[PDB]
């Protein structure tokens, strides 16, 4: 360790504030992608929240999503646990009602202690551009895209997002 | 008082009903248009009435039946209204697990009655 996890996360906290404090796209490659990323309560760096914006040319365009990030006491040896809010998005790889996410770089086999929260939140964003509807957490949204029905895919997602603002 | 949430499958015969859509556009309705079985795009007046109150997002165009019935499943609205005669089993055996009340009618009084409550 709870020692080296804490120093790692405090390094990251500085890098994060410095990165996201800029509107210059070389220091900040995450402009318009990650709107904010901070720990929910500063006495507890084990819990964080993030806001991303939907990637362009997807039905997530022009909407924001809040993401919860749990850092286990064994970070960065194990990945964080990342999820959406419940009933906040509809995606092949998200179990909507729980917000659970299936993201490959978070799996034992694939995780590198080199990746950080920024890389994990970016990868979640990347997932809204590039779904993997072949092993889906949401099997009905999976079945749409696996049938190529792009009109239904864009319609249902836009329906869902518009109706969420209401 | 309380109308029930609705999933409405907009085949030709349903598009043809004399319904003042401005009146239901605000409600929790979803319109699933089967482009597979419609000869093209949905009638202008219908699109115009949802558009007028910014409920245009409640119209969803579906390039396939499988895709359409996946939408019905996921949205889970109380009622599901369709006329399976514009498609000739049509309704997947599955549908009653996600939906409370299916109306599959051929009769104008019945369809109008459940849409207008």
């Amino acid at each position: 360790m709870a020692d080296t996890c804490m120093s790692r996360i405090v390094k990251e906290y500085k890098v994060i504030l410095k990165t996201l404090a800029s509107d210059d796209p070389i220091a900040n490659p995450y402009r318009g992608i990650i709107e904010s990323l901070n720990p929910i309560d500063e006495t507890d760096l084990s819990k964080w929240e993030a806001i991303i914006s939907g990637p362009s040319d997807t039905p997530y365009e022009n909407h924001q999503f809040r993401i919860l990030i749990e850092v286990p006491s064994s970070y960065p040896m194990n990945p964080p646990k990342i999820s959406f809010m419940q009933n906040n998005i509809l995606h092949c790889n998200v179990k909507s009602a729980t917000g659970e996410i299936c993201l490959n770089i978070l799996k034992p086999e694939e995780w590198t202690p080199v990746w950080d929260l920024l890389h994990c939140v970016h990868a979640v964003w990347r997932l809204l551009r590039e779904p993997v509807c072949d092993s889906p957490l949401d099997v009905d949204i999976g079945n749409i895209i696996r049938c190529g029905d792009m009109s239904a895919y864009q319609g249902i997602v836009k329906y869902f997002l518009a109706e969420r603002e209401r | 008082k309380a109308r029930k949430s609705k999933c409405i499958i907009m085949s030709k015969s349903i598009q043809g009903l004399p319904i003042k859509w401005e009146e239901y556009a605000a409600d929790e309705v979803v319109l699933l248009v089967p482009t597979s079985h419609t000869d093209g795009s949905m009638k202008q007046a219908i699109g115009d009435a949802f558009r007028k109150t910014k409920n245009e997002h409640k119209i969803i165009y579906c390039d396939s039946m499988d895709g359409l019935w996946s939408c019905v499943r996921r949205l889970g609205k109380f009622q599901c209204i369709l006329n399976s005669r514009d498609f000739t089993a049509v309704v997947p055996e599955d549908i009653g697990r996600f939906v409370k009340f299916v109306v599959d009618s051929d009769v104008e009084d019945v369809l109008i009655d459940t849409l207008c409550n």
